[PDB]
């Protein structure tokens, strides 16, 4: 089941 | 040939602005703040209205103390330096920038149609023509950025905005970087990570073509090619070299995606002898008029509902906090260059 919530981008 | 001369010109412009950056071209009290459009770990983006002109803008606010505290000082100076330097029909324009005692501010044109993410989730998935219309703008945009030695590194539907004509405006150069050869930083979002990033190899602009493959897949399926409840499980699928396609996908789409979602860099479309033309001349793009897309002459498959200047109905609701500006300047040394 794919979670369709908006995704956070991160560095390291 | 007309392409090589346009990009030669573009490189000259980019380089002048890169060398001599715009600084301090407005101040906070020239704008009314209306509503939070988005949030990040060191600030927020707000709809604002310029008091004198009445124009609306999107104002990105970064807390200098939180930027220093999370060791992303370079990342933010860099984001602003690139944004002030680029010029392309599918890139959001920076209009003003400034700083004060507590915050950095980047004031962009307001893109009122909201995020591709919203439209994509609401409708579930885009038709191939609809997905193709957006994909062509990203192909031209990465062609532009790569020709300036920029890697974008943070492609996601969340950060592709839809303007009043239903075209793309790419936002957020937070992870973008000028790179001559290879770079090594682990950054992005798990579902869009190229395998060479996951495996801590030195990587190049080809990570952006992998990410384009994830975007096209997601636009046409309504979900991305690699997902799981834990990041490490996503990374296993990404590096695995295996992708499954919905049976509704066209044979041309599957072929293009097998060529972009190539783990092997000697085989990835965008990274071969013919560069971006392998993508532009693929059969899935057969019906695409690249000049007409660039000239924004193609009729969009969809125009967001726009209920007047400063409509935020396409955007999600976030908690509205006070924008506290200190009486004392903080971190002034560190953000001289901004
Ligand atoms: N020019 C703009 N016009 C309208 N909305 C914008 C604009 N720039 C940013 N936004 C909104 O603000 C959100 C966050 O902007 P962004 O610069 O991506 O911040 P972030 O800290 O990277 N957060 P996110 O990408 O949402 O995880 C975007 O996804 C948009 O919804
Ligand atoms: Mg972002």
């Amino acid at each position: 089941l794919y979670n369709r919530t908006r995704r956070i981008s991160q560095t390291s | 040939n007309a392409v090589k001369e346009f990009l030669a010109k573009a490189k000259e412009d980019f380089l002048k602005k890169w060398e001599t950056p715009s600084q301090n071209t407005a101040q906070l009290d020239q704008f009314d703040r209306i509503k939070t459009l988005g949030t990040g770990s060191f600030g927020r983006v707000m709809l604002v209205k310029h008091k004198e002109s009445g124009n609306h803008y999107a104002m990105k606010i970064l807390d200098k103390q939180k930027v220093v505290k999370l060791k992303q000082i370079e990342h933010t100076l860099n984001e602003k330096r690139i944004l002030q330097a680029v010029n392309f029909p599918f890139l959001v324009k920076l209009e003003f920038s400034f700083k004060d005692n507590s915050n950095l501010y980047m004031v962009m044109e307001y893109v009122a149609g909201g995020e591709m993410f919203s439209h994509l989730r609401r409708i579930g998935r885009f038709s191939e023509p609809h997905a193709r219309f957006y994909a062509a703008q990203i192909v031209l945009t990465f062609e532009y950025l790569h020709s300036l030695d920029l890697i974008y590194r943070d492609l996601k539907p969340e950060n592709l905005l839809i303007d009043q004509q239903g075209y793309i405006q790419v936002t957020d150069f937070g992870f973008a970087k000028r790179v001559k050869g290879r770079t090594w930083t682990l950054c992005g979002t798990p579902e869009y990570l190229a395998p060479e990033i996951i495996l801590s190899k030195g990587y190049n602009k080809a990570v952006d073509w992998w990410a384009l493959g994830v975007l096209i897949y997601e636009m046409a399926a309504g979900y991305p090619p690699f997902f799981a409840d834990q990041p490490i499980q996503i990374y296993e699928k990404i590096v695995s070299g295996k992708v499954r396609f919905p049976s509704h996908f066209s044979s041309d789409l599957k072929d293009l995606l097998r060529n972009l979602l190539q783990v092997d860099l000697t085989k990835r479309f965008g990274n071969l002898k013919n560069g971006v033309n392998d993508i532009k001349n693929h059969k899935w793009f057969a019906t695409t008029d690249w000049i007409a897309i660039y000239q924004r002459k193609v009729e969009a498959p969809f125009i967001p509902k726009f209920k007047g200047p400063g409509d935020t109905s396409n955007f999600d609701d976030y908690e509205e906090e006070e924008i506290r500006v200190s009486i004392n300047e903080k971190c002034g040394k560190e953000f001289t260059e901004f």
